[PDB]
């Protein structure tokens, strides 16, 4: 085992900063490798493949190394390329296309090292492009394949064009013939900003082809990619040439899944750094390679934030560039990209904090500049990206003792209170309060911003002493209050509630009970949990009907209407205790009581949390059934090799079926609600002849888009019913556009 | 000066609580 | 297979703290810790209400249950909490991203815990609060003030 880990340490150690020159390390390691080749053939093969698949940010470095070994051995090289091609085949069969891209890139840079003859690579690329000519195949395939080809170009384009420019030109003509007839319906659902200025958010393929065209016009003269093999001239030039076998991409299969299309996130510009190095242009291939390298570095060290920040700060390049802006832009692109970021958002905020720690002299200014820039473009940002921005900002400021120059944003005061900028400011203040106390928010926020600060989080007990005795149930409320101070049992409370004047459901009964209960347990979250759990059988008996569940939700909202966090946590606990099912918490968000608070964040956070709990419950029951089935099968085969369990399996099968049915019903109810509300709004606006684009409509439509983006993985199963019942042709085109975008997202 | 008194959970009787859902 | 450098996760590793009142040997405690889903959140202020903890640790994923750190006799917060998540992955994410992140201008210390039974929310300290609160000597407004030893 010492041999294997010694080899791994040797191979990995190349690339890191060291006193000796890079060429010396490569030559020395190559010498050690040839010194140990006859006994460690397969070991070094495995290590090289693994490093070709898990270290794209050193893709050049190892490629150079692989040439030196080839210069020392021909059989080694041939077996290495055979291995790599078989690994690529496996990767394409595993539906893991990212490593497929990395492999292709490696092969192309290996072609640069005089290992594989150019014509074979030309044939491989021709097959890739010809994949676009396949019939009745998803466009996300054709897409990925063209993307792999074009992304491989920035590394071996000079060589292939200078060797086979004729076939290259034919291939480019085919690529244009394909790209001119692509479908762009998915772009609006994926753009962070819908505005075309000052930085259009163009699709990744279009931008990549623009970079390729610019590079071609520049005679394939890049200025950023590192090419260590240039110094290794003689050695490599006296190396034999291998030929890759004819490659045929695996045929399309129903179970195959391809990466969904994405949109490049562009928000900076060279004019933003009048002092630093000239930032690469938005259509320069250097900016694509830089973004790709940063993405790989973040994906290779996403576990240790310290190491990730250290790697990002020390990113090497052929020519000096404004690496601070690139890092900030790529991090924000990961955070904001739809449907979901590569990793958990808190990872990105902590990574930014660590990066500021490493480079306090320059990075904080860049972060502040990006913050202001995002604020100034809030008028069109997607609501999902807005939510991510609000969360990030709040947490990130909380870290630095809520110290922002709010006066610089006084503009929100002048414009409409419901406009995106003032709404964002109010939500940020509310979240900041959620991490602090109301007095803190007041003290920090300028006086002129006081109209935006969230309301004080105080309980509103309708049955207070000042409250008039005329309202029914005041005596019952006092009796319940005394009982609560007297540690009364459930039967006592039942007796107390029996003498309530009904105007199997008594809305006044539930109102008085819930009101009193909540009021008494209104000094901390934990007391509220204890009261709900202890007296959860009174809720369960009184809220048998879904109407009762809705009434309990409404009363709970009335009690805590100056504190959204309490709403969220209390409905989370009620749902967990099966006090109210998720459907009831779905029909309560679309109710007329919350119309004034429909666009607030807490409502959508509550909705998302309920969906998440429902999904986790379904997955947990499915996993339990899977474990039971596996145990039954193992016992059966072991006994054979020598009915109660079958009954339990059947029961769990029926339970999982019912859980899936309730999940489906939840999603269907949510979408039906959205459809009804948006249809009514559009009809009213059309009759009034007013502008259809208002902040409320944008918020609602982008929330529907957010639901689709978050839970496409499950809605893929409901696609049929969704298309048959909710999103039909008769529906208004505005609403149907979201469903069409969702369908095109993976087709 | 934190302008909020500490909460008192004195009788937060938590007997047996599981998540039925 | 997979490079061992990438799989390194130094923020989700067991700490050097072993429970002193646990009913069993260290081995079963380690087994439980390797599969637990509960996080002990330390270095909190007395005044910190549980809504903000719920908000923050929900941001790191869904929360199943939260238990505030009550005093042995006063039944008031002592500056520690237990968060019981629904999945192991959420707890790991919270450790990698919530550990060290400020809260009320106070650094939050998150560590694995072997679960929660009755009697685990009252500080083992004979003064009622936390043992560290009885041994520390530095002033801290969020932690009441000088350590119990300083006063008496
Ligand atoms: C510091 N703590 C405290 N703690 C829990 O918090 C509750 C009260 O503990 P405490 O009053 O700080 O005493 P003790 O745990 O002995 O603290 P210490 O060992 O620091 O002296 C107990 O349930 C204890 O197990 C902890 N639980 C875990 N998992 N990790 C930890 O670091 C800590």
């Amino acid at each position: 085992n010492e041999t294997e880990d010694h080899l791994e340490s040797l191979i990995c150690k190349v690339g890191e900063k060291s006193a000796c020159s890079l060429e010396s390390n490569l030559e020395g390691l190559a010498g050690v490798l040839e010194a140990d080749l006859p006994n460690y053939k397969s070991k070094i093969l495995r290590l090289l493949c693994t490093v070709a698949r898990l270290l794209p940010e050193k893709l050049t470095i190892y490629t150079t190394l692989v040439g030196l070994l080839n210069a020392r051995n021909y059989n080694f090289g041939g077996e290495f390329v055979e291995a790599m091609i078989r690994q690529l085949k496996e990767s394409l069969k595993a539906n893991n296309y990212n490593e497929a891209v990395y492999l292709v890139r490696f092969l192309s840079d290996l072609v640069n090292c005089h290992v594989i003859a150019a014509p074979s690579m030309v044939a491989m690329f021709e097959n890739f492009v010809s994949v676009t000519q396949e019939e009745d195949v998803p466009q996300v395939r054709r897409d990925w394949y063209v993307y792999a080809f074009l992304s491989s170009l920035p590394w071996v384009g000079k060589e292939l064009y200078e060797k086979k420019d004729a076939e290259m030109d034919r291939i480019f003509a085919n690529t244009e013939s394909y790209l001119k007839r692509r479908q762009k319906t998915h772009v609006p659902m994926l753009q962070v900003w819908t505005a075309d200025k000052p930085h259009p958010q163009e699709e990744y393929l279009d931008c990549l082809w623009a970079q390729i065209q610019k590079l071609k016009k520049d005679r394939w003269q890049e200025r950023h990619i590192l090419r260590p093999y240039l110094a290794f001239d003689s050695i490599l030039c006296e190396a034999l040439q291998h030929n890759l076998p004819p490659f045929t991409p695996p045929p399309h299969t129903e179970d195959s899944v391809y990466p969904m299309p994405r949109v490049i996130f562009r928000m900076f510009d060279y004019t933003d750094d009048p002092e630093g190095p000239v930032m690469p242009g938005s259509h320069s291939v250097e900016r694509f390679v830089i973004e790709e390298n940063l993405h790989c570095i973040i994906k290779s060290h996403w576990k240790e934030r310290k190491t990730c920040a250290a790697q990002l700060v020390s990113y090497p390049g052929k020519n000096k560039i404004p690496l601070n802006y690139h890092i900030v832009e790529v991090i924000f692109a990961e955070l904001f990209q739809l449907p979901a970021p590569p990793h958990i958002d808190v990872m990105y905020t902590t990574l930014l904090i660590e990066l500021c720690k490493l480079q306090p002299g320059s990075l904080p200014q860049v972060l502040a500049q990006a913050t202001e820039m995002l604020y100034m473009r809030l008028d069109t940002m997607n609501t999902t990206c807005v939510d991510r921005f609000i969360n990030w900002f709040s947490h990130h400021l909380s870290n630095f003792q809520f110290r922002w120059s709010w006066e610089d944003w006084s503009d929100c005061l002048s414009q409409d209170p419901e406009s995106p900028k003032p709404k964002f400011v109010r939500e940020v203040l509310e979240k900041c309060m959620r991490l602090s106390y109301h007095q803190r928010i007041l003290d920090i926020v300028p006086p002129t911003f006081s109209a935006l600060c969230p309301a004080n989080p105080t309980c509103i007990y309708k049955y207070g002493d000042e409250s008039s005795n005329s309202l029914p149930g005041h005596s019952v409320a006092l009796c319940l209050a005394v009982a609560f101070k007297s540690k009364a049992t459930n039967d006592e409370i039942f007796s107390i509630l029996k003498d309530v004047p009904n105007p199997s459901f008594n809305p006044l009964k539930i109102e008085v009970f819930v009101q009193t209960l909540l009021h008494l347990a209104a000094k901390s979250f934990s007391h509220s949990f204890s009261a709900l759990a202890k007296f959860h059988e009174v809720f369960k008996t009184l809220a048998e009907s879904d109407e009762g569940k809705l009434h309990v939700l409404r009363v709970m909202f009335e009690v805590w209407r100056n504190h959204p966090q309490m709403i969220a946590v209390l409905v989370d606990k009620m749902i967990r205790t099966q006090i109210v099912d998720c459907a009831a918490v779905a029909n309560w968000i679309f109710s007329s009581e919350l119309s004034r608070d429909f666009t607030r964040l807490f409502v959508w956070e509550i909705l998302h949390s309920t969906i998440r709990k429902m999904n986790k419950h379904v997955l947990k029951i499915q996993k339990e059934l899977e474990e039971a089935k596996e145990k039954l099968a193992r016992q059966h085969k072991r006994r054979s090799d020598d009915g109660v369990l079958e009954e339990q399996i059947e029961r769990l099968q029926e339970k999982v079926e019912s859980a899936q049915s309730e999940q489906k019903n939840l999603f269907l109810v949510i979408f039906q609600r959205f459809i009804m509300i948006l249809t009514e709004h559009l009809v009213r606006c059309e009759t009034d002849g007013t502008s259809v684009l208002t902040p409320w409509y944008k918020n609602c439509i982008e929330r529907l888009q957010q639901i689709f983006l978050q839970h496409h993985q499950i809605i893929q199963q409901y696609m049929v019913t969704l298309e048959n019942l909710l999103f039909t042709a008769e529906l208004d085109p505005h609403i149907l556009a979201v469903f069409q975008q969702f369908c095109a997202l993976q087709a | 000066g934190d302008p909020r008194a500490i909460v008192e959970y004195r009788d937060l009787d938590a007997p047996d609580d599981v998540d039925f859902f | 297979g997979l490079l061992k450098a990438l799989r390194s996760d130094s923020y989700v590793e067991l700490s050097q703290y072993r429970d002193q009142h646990f009913r069993g040997d260290n081995e079963e405690q380690e087994k439980l810790l390797k599969k637990s889903c509960t996080l002990y959140v330390g270095n909190l202020s007395f005044y910190t209400t549980e809504e903000q903890i719920y908000e923050l640790f929900s941001k790191s994923g869904d929360i199943k249950k939260i238990i505030m750190g009550l005093d042995k006799m006063k039944k008031t917060a002592c500056g520690f909490c237990f968060v019981e998540y629904y999945s192991r992955a959420d707890a790991e994410n919270a450790m990698r991203y919530i550990n060290g992140t400020r809260l009320d201008d106070r650094i939050i210390r998150t560590d694995w815990d072997a679960g929660f039974k009755e009697g685990r929310q009252y500080g083992r300290g004979r003064s009622g609060g936390q043992v560290r609160d009885e041994y520390r000597q530095d002033y801290d407004a969020g932690r009441g003030g000088y350590g119990k030893l300083a006063q008496n």
